Order: C-alpha cells, then sequence, then structure tokens
C-alpha cells in the first residue's frame, strides 16, 4: 500500500522475470507462511550492515578478496625478494586526474594500514619540511586513505596480510607487479548507497505412534489423459531415495476410462514412517507379438507430512508433472515434491485415511524417552577401533555390506569419537525403524561437528532427515568461511532443491550471507535466476528472489541492469537464429550492427557490472571490436571499455563471449574442479598451473564465457607456417633469451596439469581445436562439452606435445625431462586422490540439477575408476600407466 | 597540450632524486633514500610554449637493473646524470647509453648528459673530459647542482628541446 513499496515492488518483478502480485495469489499456506518468516533473516542481515557504519556498509558492497590461509606455501615465498615484494602504489592528483606513482619493498605481512604507512613516510621525506612528520602526518593521515586495486573495483578494507589477498597472492605466482591506488575513505564512504529498508505490507490433536494401523493409499481416478492400450499408477513409499517397503501398482486400466477406486496398503507401520517420508507416484502404461513396454507418462510426489508435522489425510488430488529427459525407473523419487502449477496437465485424485484427531508427529520430548526406553531394553574393544577408523576412510560411494551395516549400529555409541563416521553409521540406519530412528536422534542431537567439506556429503539425497539436515547447517554456520561458500555455492544452492519445505534451515544460512556479502549474494541471485525457467523450482527460486530483491539494498538497481542488458542480448540472439541462420555471417553481421545501434539497445547495452565479476565496470559497447564468431550456435564476442580511472594498469578493454544455444552447467562444473584440483595440488608444493577461465549459465542455454589473451589453438599455431616440430619453434621465437626455460617450463607444468585432470574427470576428446596455448608458454583445455561415461584418455600427448616438453630432443619418449613430466602426473594423481571424497560429494549434490550426464550414481562412478579407490595407492599408480602406455602406445 | 616523457637514469648515489625534487618543489633531501622507480610531474613554460614534463626518476643500484627494458621503451628523452665525485657513475655511463641505443634501435636518440654534484668543492671528474664524451655521443653537456639550483632547470630545459629536435 505504501507509495515506496509499489516502485520496489515493480523493480523486483523486472530482476525475478514475474510480476511479485503473482506471489499474493498463491492460496498455500507454506508459501505465505514463507514470505513472512523469511524476513527476519533480512532485518538480522541489514542490522549487520549498519553495526559498524560506514565501515561495515562498505565491508558489505566491497568485501575484501581474500584467500582461505594467510600462510604461504613454500614456493610462493621463493619467489618473493627476501621474503618482501615490490608494490606500485599509484595516486590521482585532482585537478586534470592524471596519476603519478611511488614504488615501495615492503615485507608481505603487511597490512594495508602498514602499506599505506610507508608511503606516507615516503612523501614526507622528499618534502623537507620535517620538524616532527611522525607527530602527526604518520598519524593523522594513516587512516585517511584505502588501497584499491587499479583496473576493478578491488579494495583493501580489512586488516588481512597484504599477500592474503587474491590479487596480491596471484602477482606473486605470475610474477607480475601489483598496481595500487590510494583513495581518500571520505571518498569511497561518499558513494556508498542509503540503506532504506522497510517491512513490507504482507508482514502484518492425535500423535502418530498412537495409531495402529498399516498404511494405504486410494487411487480414485484420473483426468485430462492424452489418448496416444492400458495404463496404471505405480506408487512408492521413499525416504529420499531409499524405498521404505515395496512399491505396489494399481491394476491395469484401458486409458479410454482411466479409473480405480482402489485401495493401495503397503509393508510400514504407520509409528515407523520417518519424518521425511514421501509419496512417489506416476502414470505408467503398457505396449501382441512384442514384450510389452512399461513407460511413464506423468509423475508426481507428494509429503507425507506438511511443514506443519501433520500427517496428510482426507482427499486430495495433484497435477503431474511430465517425465523428465530418459528416466530409468517408473518413478521419479529425487523429484520435487508438489503439484504441476499448469493445470492443463494429467490430475490424479486422491485419497487418504482420516483418523478421529488431526494426526500430528511427535516432538523430541517424546522421541527422547522413546530412544531411553530402547536402550534400556538392550541391557571396549580395541581390535574394533581400528576397523572403524577403516570404514571413516571409504568413499561415499564405496560398497558397504550387509555386516558392515550391522556392526557400525552396534558400536553407534563409540562412533562419537570419530565423528567424521557419521554419514555411514546414518547409512546404516533401518529409517522404517523407530526404535533405531530415535536412537539415532539423541546421537545426531549431541554429535560433535566436523568439516565443512565433511557436513556437505549430509546434505545431498542420500541424507532427507530434517535433524540429519540440520546438524549439516551448524556445522556450516560456524566453521564454512566466506571464501569456501564462494567455492561451493553452485552445490549449495541446488541442494535447496532436496529440502521437503520452503522453510528450512539451510535457506536461512545462505539467504543471510547473501544479504552480508554483497559479492555472496551476487552469483547468488544469478544462480537462482538462471533457473527460474524451471517450472519444477521457479515458485521456491522465485519466493527466495523476492525476499533477497527486497532486503539486498541498492544492489537491486545494478543487478537489474544487468537483467536488462541480458534480455537486450537474449532477444538479439533469438532472433538473429529465428530469421538469420542460414544467412551468411557476412550479412549477419549487418543486421547486427543495426539492431545494436539502435538508442534503446545502445544505452541498456552500457554501463553496468560484468555477471562474470562484479568487480569489473563495463563502460561504452566498442561496435568496432563486436562481432559474431564462427562456431556453431553463433556467440556474440562482445567488446567493452573498461570506466576506472586507472583502466590502462589492468586491462584497457572488456572482452566477454555470449553463447547462446549451448548449455553451460557442465563446463561451469568441470571449470569449478580444474580450480579446486589447481588449488590442493599449489597447497602441497605442486606448482601445476590450470587456468579456470570465468562462465556462468544465466538462463536456459545462455551464458557467458571469460576470454583469455594472448592465447591461441595449436591449429592456429599448426597453420601459421601438420608439423610437428612447429609448435616448439612458435615457442621458441617468442620466448628467446633467459626466458625460455622459463617457457619451457610453464608449458610442461600446465601439460601435465590437464592429463591428470582430463583423465580423472573423463571430459569429452580432445583435438587440436580444444587446446590452447598462451604466449608465455601456459597451457589448457576449452568445450568441456561431456565428461564421466559416454578407461577413455582424452588428452592423449602427441609427439607435439612431447618435443617441447623434452626441449626439442631427437627422441622425445627417452629424455631427462620427459621423466621429470611423468614424475609430476604421478604426484597430481595421487593427489587428487587423497581428496576424493570431496570430488565425489560435489558430483552427488549436482544430482538434483537436472544435468545430462548428471542422472544416477553410476555415472558418478566413474570417477572411482579412474582413482582407483577400490584398490591399493601402489597399485592405483599403476593403473594410470595405463595412459602413459597403453593411450600413448609406449611409456611407462 | 604537448607532454614530455623524460627519463633521469645514473648510477647510485649520483644524486638524480634530489634534481628532481628541486625541480617540483625547489626542496633539497640530504637523507639518502634509496629510489625504485618514482615519478613526478609539473608544467611549465619552455622557448614560449607551455608543456607538460612527464620526469620518471629510476633507480640507481644495480639491484633493480631488471627494469631499465622497460622505462627505456616508453620514454621520450634521457638525462644522463653522473655524479663528479664518484668515478664509476662516469665509467658505467657507457653502459646505459649502449642499453638505451639497443631497446630503441636508433643511434640519435634524444638525451643529454648531467654533471651532478658540481657544487662539491671537490671536484674528480675533469670539467672539459666530459665534452668531449658528449661531442661523440653528439649531445649537450650541463654542469648541475642539486643543492644551490645552478643549472638544474637548463638542463631539464635543454632535454626538452633536445626532444623537439628529434622529429
Ligand atoms: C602525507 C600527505 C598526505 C600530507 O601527503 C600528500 O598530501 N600527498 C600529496 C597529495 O596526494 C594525495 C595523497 O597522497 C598520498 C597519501 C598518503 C601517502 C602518500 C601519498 C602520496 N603523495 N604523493 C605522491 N606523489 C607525488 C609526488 C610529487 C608531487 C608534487 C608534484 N607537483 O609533482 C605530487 C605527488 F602526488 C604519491 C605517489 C604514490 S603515493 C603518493
Ligand atoms: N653535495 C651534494 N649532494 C648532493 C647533490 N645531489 C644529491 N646529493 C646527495 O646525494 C645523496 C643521494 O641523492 P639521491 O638524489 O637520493 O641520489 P639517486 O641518484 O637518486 N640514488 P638512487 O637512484 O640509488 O635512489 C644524498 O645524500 C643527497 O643529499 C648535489 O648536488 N650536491
Ligand atoms: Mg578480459
Ligand atoms: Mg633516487
Amino acid at each position: 500500500g505504501n507509495r515506496e513499496e509499489k516502485i520496489l515492488n515493480r523493480e523486483i518483478g523486472f530482476a525475478i522475470g514475474m510480476p511479485v502480485c503473482e506471489f499474493d495469489m498463491v492460496k498455500d499456506p507454506e508459501v505465505q507462511d514463507f514470505r513472512r518468516n523469511i524476513l527476519n533473516v533480512c532485518k538480522e542481515a541489514v542490522d549487520l550492515r549498519d553495526l559498524n557504519s560506514p565501515h561495515s556498509r562498505a565491508m558489505y558492497v566491497y568485501p575484501p578478496n581474500v584467500e582461505s590461509s594467510p600462510e604461504l606455501p613454500k614456493h610462493i615465498y621463493n619467489k618473493l625478494d627476501k621474503g618482501q615484494i615490490i608494490v606500485v602504489i599509484w595516486v590521482i592528483v585532482s585537478p586534470n586526474n592524471d596519476k603519478q606513482k611511488y614504488t615501495l619493498k615492503i615485507n608481505h605481512d603487511c597490512v594495508p594500514e602498514q602499506v599505506i604507512a610507508e608511503a606516507i613516510r615516503k612523501k614526507t621525506r622528499s618534502m623537507l619540511l620535517s620538524s616532527e612528520q611522525l607527530k602527526l602526518c604518520v598519524l593523522e593521515y594513516q587512516g585517511k586513505y584505502i588501497l584499491k586495486v587499479c583496473g576493478c573495483d578491488e579494495y583493501f578494507l580489512e586488516k588481512y596480510p597484504l599477500s592474503q589477498y587474491k590479487y596480491i597472492r596471484s602477482c606473486i605466482m605470475l610474477g607480475r607487479m601489483p598496481n595500487l591506488m590510494l583513495m581518500a575513505k571520505e571518498s569511497l564512504y561518499s558513494q556508498l548507497p542509503m540503506d532504506c529498508f522497510t517491512m513490507p505490507s504482507y508482514s502484518r490433536t492425535k500423535s502418530l505412534w498412537v495409531i495402529n494401523s498399516a498404511l494405504r493409499i486410494k487411487i480414485l481416478c484420473a483426468t485430462y489423459v492424452n489418448v496416444n492400450d492400458k495404463i496404471y499408477v505405480r506408487t512408492g513409499i521413499y525416504h529420499g531415495g531409499e524405498p521404505l517397503c515395496d512399491n505396489v501398482n494399481t491394476q491395469r486400466v484401458p486409458c479410454s476410462n482411466p479409473r480405480w477406486n482402489e485401495w493401495l496398503n503397503y509393508d510400514i507401520y504407520i509409528p515407523d514412517l520417518p519424518r521425511a517420508a514421501r509419496l512417489c507416484l506416476s502414470i505408467c502404461s503398457v505396449k501382441k507379438g512384442a514384450k510389452e513396454e512399461h513407460c511413464p507418462l506423468a509423475w508426481g510426489n507428494i509429503n507425507l507430512f506438511d511443514y506443519t508435522d501433520t500427517l496428510v489425510s482426507g482427499k486430495m488430488a495433484l497435477n503431474l508433472w511430465p517425465v523428465p529427459h530418459g528416466l530409468e525407473d517408473l518413478l521419479n523419487p529425487i523429484g520435487v515434491t508438489g503439484s504441476n502449477p499448469n493445470k492443463e496437465t494429467p490430475c490424479l485424485e486422491l485419497e487418504f485415511d482420516w483418523f478421529s484427531s488431526v494426526v500430528k508427529f511427535p516432538d523430541m520430548s517424546v522421541i527422547e524417552e522413546h530412544a531411553n526406553w530402547s536402550v534400556s531394553r538392550e541391557a571396549l574393544r580395541e581390535n574394533d577401533k581400528e576397523q572403524l577408523k577403516a570404514i571413516s576412510t571409504r568413499d561415499p560411494l564405496s560398497e558397504i555390506t550387509e555386516q558392515e551395516k550391522d556392526f557400525l549400529w552396534s558400536h553407534r555409541h563409540y562412533c562419537v569419537t570419530i565423528p567424521e563416521i557419521l554419514p555411514k553409521l546414518l547409512l546404516s540406519v533401518k529409517w522404517n525403524s523407530r526404535d533405531e530412528v530415535a536412537q539415532m536422534y539423541c546421537l545426531v542431537k549431541d554429535w560433535p561437528p566436523i568439516k565443512p567439506e565433511q557436513a556437505m556429503e549430509l546434505l545431498d539425497c542420500n541424507y532427507p532427515d530434517p535433524m540429519v539436515r540440520g546438524f549439516a547447517v551448524r556445522c556450516l554456520e560456524k566453521y564454512l568461511t566466506d571464501d569456501k561458500l564462494s567455492q561451493y555455492l553452485i552445490q549449495l544452492v541446488q541442494v535447496l532443491k532436496y529440502e521437503q519445505y520452503l522453510d528450512n534451515l539451510l535457506v536461512r544460512f545462505l539467504l543471510k550471507k547473501a544479504l552480508t556479502n554483497q559479492r555472496i549474494g551476487h552469483f547468488f541471485f544469478w544462480h537462482l535466476k538462471s533457473e527460474m525457467h524451471n517450472k519444477t523450482v521457479s515458485q521456491r527460486f522465485g519466493l527466495l528472489l523476492e525476499s533477497y530483491c527486497r532486503a539486498c539494498g541498492m544492489y537491486l538497481k545494478h543487478l537489474n541492469r544487468q537483467v536488462e542488458a541480458m534480455e537486450k542480448l537474449i532477444n538479439l540472439t533469438d532472433i538473429l537464429k529465428q530469421e538469420k541462420k542460414d544467412e551468411t555471417q557476412k550479412v549477419q553481421m549487418k543486421f547486427l550492427v543495426e539492431q545494436m545501434r539502435r538508442p534503446d539497445f545502445m544505452d541498456a547495452l552500457q554501463g553496468f557490472l560484468s555477471p562474470l565479476n562484479p568487480a569489473h565496470q563495463l563502460g561504452n559497447l566498442r561496435l568496432e571490436e563486436c562481432r559474431i564468431m564462427s562456431s556453431a550456435k553463433r556467440p556474440l564476442w562482445l567488446n567493452w571499455e573498461n570506466p576506472d580511472i586507472m583502466s590502462e594498469l589492468l586491462f584497457q578493454n572488456n572482452e566477454i563471449i555470449f553463447k547462446n544455444g549451448d548449455d553451460l552447467r557442465q563446463d561451469m562444473l568441470t571449470l569449478q574442479i580444474i580450480r579446486i584440483m589447481e588449488n590442493i595440488w599449489q597447497n602441497q608444493g605442486l606448482d601445476l598451473r590450470m587456468l579456470p577461465y570465468g562462465c556462468l549459465s544465466i538462463g536456459d542455454c545462455v551464458g557467458l564465457i571469460e576470454v583469455v589473451r594472448n592465447s591461441h589453438t595449436i591449429m592456429q599455431i599448426q597453420c601459421k607456417g601438420f608439423n610437428s616440430h612447429t609448435l616448439h619453434q612458435w615457442l621458441k621465437d617468442k620466448n628467446k633469451g633467459e626466458i625460455y626455460d622459463a617457457a619451457i617450463d610453464l608449458f610442461t607444468r600446465s601439460c601435465a596439469g590437464y592429463c591428470v585432470a582430463t583423465f580423472i574427470l573423463g571430459i569429452g576428446d580432445r583435438h587440436n581445436s580444444n587446446i590452447m596455448v598462451k604466449d608465455d608458454g601456459q597451457l589448457f583445455h576449452i568445450d568441456f562439452g561431456h565428461f564421466l561415461d559416454h578407461e577413455r584418455v582424452p588428452f592423449v600427448l602427441t609427439q607435439d606435445f612431447l618435443i617441447v616438453i623434452s626441449k626439442g630432443a631427437q627422441e622425445c619418449t627417452k629424455t631427462r625431462e620427459f621423466e621429470r613430466f611423468q614424475e609430476m602426473c604421478y604426484k597430481a594423481y595421487l593427489a587428487i586422490r587423497q581428496h576424493a571424497n570431496l570430488f565425489i560429494n560435489l558430483f552427488s549434490m549436482m544430482l538434483g540439477s537436472g544435468m545430462p550426464e548428471l542422472q544416477s550414481f553410476d555415472d558418478i562412478a566413474y570417477i572411482r575408476k579412474t582413482l582407483a579407490l577400490d584398490k591399493t595407492e601402489q597399485e592405483a599408480l599403476e593403473y594410470f600407466m595405463k595412459q602413459m602406455n597403453d593411450a600413448h602406445h609406449g611409456g611407462w | 597540450m604537448t607532454e614530455y616523457k623524460l627519463v633521469v637514469v645514473g648510477a647510485g648515489g649520483v644524486g638524480k632524486s634530489a634534481l628532481t625534487i628541486q625541480l617540483i618543489q625547489n626542496h633539497f633531501v640530504d637523507e639518502y633514500d634509496p629510489t625504485i622507480e618514482d615519478s613526478y610531474r609539473k608544467q611549465v613554460v619552455i622557448d614560449g610554449e607551455t608543456c607538460l614534463l612527464d620526469i620518471l626518476d629510476t633507480a640507481g643500484q644495480e639491484e633493480y637493473s631488471a627494469m631499465r627494458d622497460q622505462y627505456m621503451r616508453t620514454g621520450e628523452g634521457f638525462l644522463c646524470v653522473f655524479a663528479i665525485n664518484n668515478t664509476k657513475s662516469f665509467e658505467d655511463i657507457h653502459h646505459y647509453r649502449e642499453q638505451i641505443k639497443r631497446v630503441k634501435d636508433s643511434e640519435d636518440v634524444p638525451m643529454v648528459l648531467v654533471g651532478n654534484k658540481c657544487d662539491l668543492p671537490s671536484r674528480t671528474v675533469d670539467t672539459k673530459q666530459a665534452q668531449d664524451l658528449a661531442r661523440s655521443y653528439g649531445i649537450p653537456f650541463i654542469e648541475t647542482s642539486a643543492k644551490t639550483r645552478q643549472g638544474v632547470d637548463d638542463a631539464f630545459y635543454t632535454l626538452v628541446r633536445e626532444i623537439r629536435k628529434h622529429k
């Protein structure tokens, strides 16, 4: 009703792509209760921004892009001059905004304030007016300035060690000299917006175990079925992905008149239903001289309990979803719960048992008493201690036998000393037994915390119990840093689709961190916006996007500029394909420049933040440099202007590829894993440099790709003038002098990294157009279309690569340098094998995502074969010899 | 407005930073603070032509000799400064000129030879032996003193006029 709220409601509608008035039309009480109760998370987060204003606001808008640990590995410190770093400090003279500079040599331990204090002393010595300059200048002007990265909007606002900042860290590794800009604190605090957050206007019995009966569900009839034999419905009570009893069907009925009126009894007692028990049903069909074929037409899942802990009862009806791409079974238990909003779909009318009172799930006051009764009714070896620890180290997808499950459950009280055994102990619990679930609830209530990378396992599809997931969120709320949250943010968004209720504990943790870290909330916005087209998650993500847009502050205007800029690029590339897809690229460009010279498009594509990196400002669109690339789905090479006051000190033009036609979710996941593999290698001595370039899906098969400069394809180098010695001669010509061995070193190290990574992940077959080299010798791959299954080695090192590795010898297979190469491939392989538990989890958290290569755990099991998890560490290294020998036809 | 990219090179301790500080703020400094690479700028009218001076101070120590290839590529003119007391500064000033003539393949590049520390009443380098080196290089030669402002204006102004001749 407020005048300002009507404006904000329209601004949220543009950002999320749908009017917020549709949220008011929802009659579901779970939706309206979510819109209300989620608001206290906004108040707490806004109160955090205003706690130490204006510093707390600056930390929100410009959070420090810092590393995870201040400790530097050995090879990183050796690149420092006696433990010191040379930094270029720039300054802007006020009249004509032209820049002068100081170059300082300081220790890497220095905080940003100490770097400024060194720069203050450098100036005070030049001016011969001394007196006691330390009495005032060193302390009066110390806190009046802050350091800023030249070329982008990154500030050093917090007293971290300078080398811990990500920009300074890479400059040490890449040898470049950091260029920083001093600006006044008063100038930055004058740009900060006003926080005007107000509450929206819409902010103003029998126990389950006291019922002796079997679980039965009635199937009345089905409406709106499409004709092209006989059909039937197939149901099953699931606890996540594991069934609690045998799936039951209804007797076959011809599709002409689909009506059953048939009760379905299940092999489960009502008091034994767990908290997260779900009903998974689907409508299947059968199809003289040929074998009958069963095919699911539609599917739908139902929560046995609602968000008020009340057992569902009475007559009910739900509209079923279309079958996803190539289902393996007749049911879809991993699918989302709820009815299809599109009422023009097969509607199935059901009926549940109605008991005289409202049946609710017992509170933990009753569950605790039942556990003490079961543990008292039952009424310290050391050899078993060794076996228990041996089970903890098993990979998540390792086969746990029935004997080991019964062995884990007997020592469940001794498992608290080894807290990382919890995921194996939970999978050894009969969740269809209230006697075990009660005792397990008591163990989870007091279970010790574990590492964040371990707690994420308890958030995938295998652990649907709220008490299990509530423990995992508490471990993230205490141990998960903002750095690792940005890293694993793609996974943590997908596991929101596993929570059976909109108002859960994982969403309150992500929403609060998004409203506290603007860099977190930026990608948290795009990860949710990219799936609003998916009508299975449009309601969940839409309500969450609305609460974020209603509390993110002034950043909503910046997000709207990004949304409108992408909509223009989407509409243009759509009509480009819809009308000029067969026309020649020459006439495609003359159509492109006419649409881009339009006034409405010109200002819409200028003056906004880069979705790949919100610290990158995009200025004027250089039409002269924009072009349609020579790929299949007409990618757009877009060139922008960097409008920073010192753009030339970093890069003067920003190049981004806009793709419209290909799915970029697989490329995001592969690039995320490559970045972690490089982080694992660097954190223990291995200096293997990868290139996890930027990528971000912003919608249905549309996204952005970061452009890497000074890079050419090996086909583009071989055509410069199919000779194997053409590659080595170009690196020698591009790197002549004492920089030759450095370019050779950077090549073989980057070659070994992508050789081990592509084999373990099993990416698409590399060819002469998927392998690129930079000017300094750095090698990397592009176009990670597929992974996993389709023992194949994709990056087969040809003789062209083997020559430059050994610095161009007569026999590239027998060289002292080639022995150093495979020695790095052996260390990198065993390095990923130690952290193999983390990588298996990242794929299992992405199963809920609709990704073609990730459908079942059988796809994830491919990494168990390439890592040889069922073998010893000596056998696994000998398994990697299949790459150095069978694939290369000689080696090892 | 025209801008001139001047570079000041030389050995360590020859007083190449005090010459620039004496130009902008007319302040003389005695505390030897070794410089890595600082940049200054100040406009002034020369020969009736208002212009901008993009002065870049370099490092006299051989520790940061790797950065020489960069500022010797963007510099329009050069101000070769040697210490009159330090005989070595007059010796390795040859290595600076030949290194400039290597990056910039042109033999004739804008450059003037400056003899700082002339106020010190203990001259070690002959006053006339620098002209034959300046005549062999084909460049002017000025004797300057950062402590008394003597000729520090003319030495910088002569280099600005020297860049005008190389076009
Ligand atoms: C300590 C206080 C705050 C009293 O000193 C100032 O008021 N400083 C000047 C204003 O700059 C704004 C504030 O800058 C600073 C703030 C804190 C510490 C150091 C500086 C700083 N100062 N001067 C730098 N170069 C520089 C040389 C020569 C000239 C003079 C010229 N006509 O050529 C002008 C110049 F700018 C450089 C280069 C890199 S940092 C820096
Ligand atoms: N007597 C006298 N001393 C001078 C003169 N010019 C500089 N000095 C002195 O020489 C010393 C070094 O001067 P500075 O300008 O820092 O030398 P630089 O050539 O820049 N050294 P670097 O490049 O290694 O930093 C200081 O003690 C300074 O006072 C001059 O004309 N006369
Ligand atoms: Mg770029
Ligand atoms: Mg100096």
